[PDB]
């Protein structure tokens, strides 16, 4: 059965665009991962790295 | 982590196999996740 969309009425029957995300953690090498922040660089001081 | 190593030494004149020292450099450490027991060479 078709949805029968309409723009003239309020919420409930409105078009709601949906995108989903699926994740899993299997014993595999890390391939798809997020960003890592990079800081500045300093010299001639006993600092951490 | 399928490792391959390649070395291109053309400095040998060549009759059977050279007698010298050489090293092998890494190219890629790509993973496949499945073990390999047999292989074959593709020729054109
Ligand atoms: C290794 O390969 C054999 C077949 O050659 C297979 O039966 C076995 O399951 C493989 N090992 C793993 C850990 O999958």
């Amino acid at each position: 059965q078709s949805y029968g969309f309409r723009p003239t009425y309020g919420v409930g029957h409105q078009p709601y665009r949906v995108v989903v995300l699926s994740f899993e953690l299997l014993h595999a090498p890390a391939t798809v991962c997020g960003p890592k922040k990079s800081t500045n660089l300093v010299k001639n001081k006993c600092v951490n790295f | 982590y399928f490792k391959i190593y390649s070395k291109h030494t053309p400095v040998n004149l060549g009759r059977d196999l050279p007698q010298g020292f050489s090293a092998l450099e890494p190219l890629v450490d790509l993973p496949i996740g499945i073990n390999i027991t047999r292989f074959q060479t593709l020729l054109a």
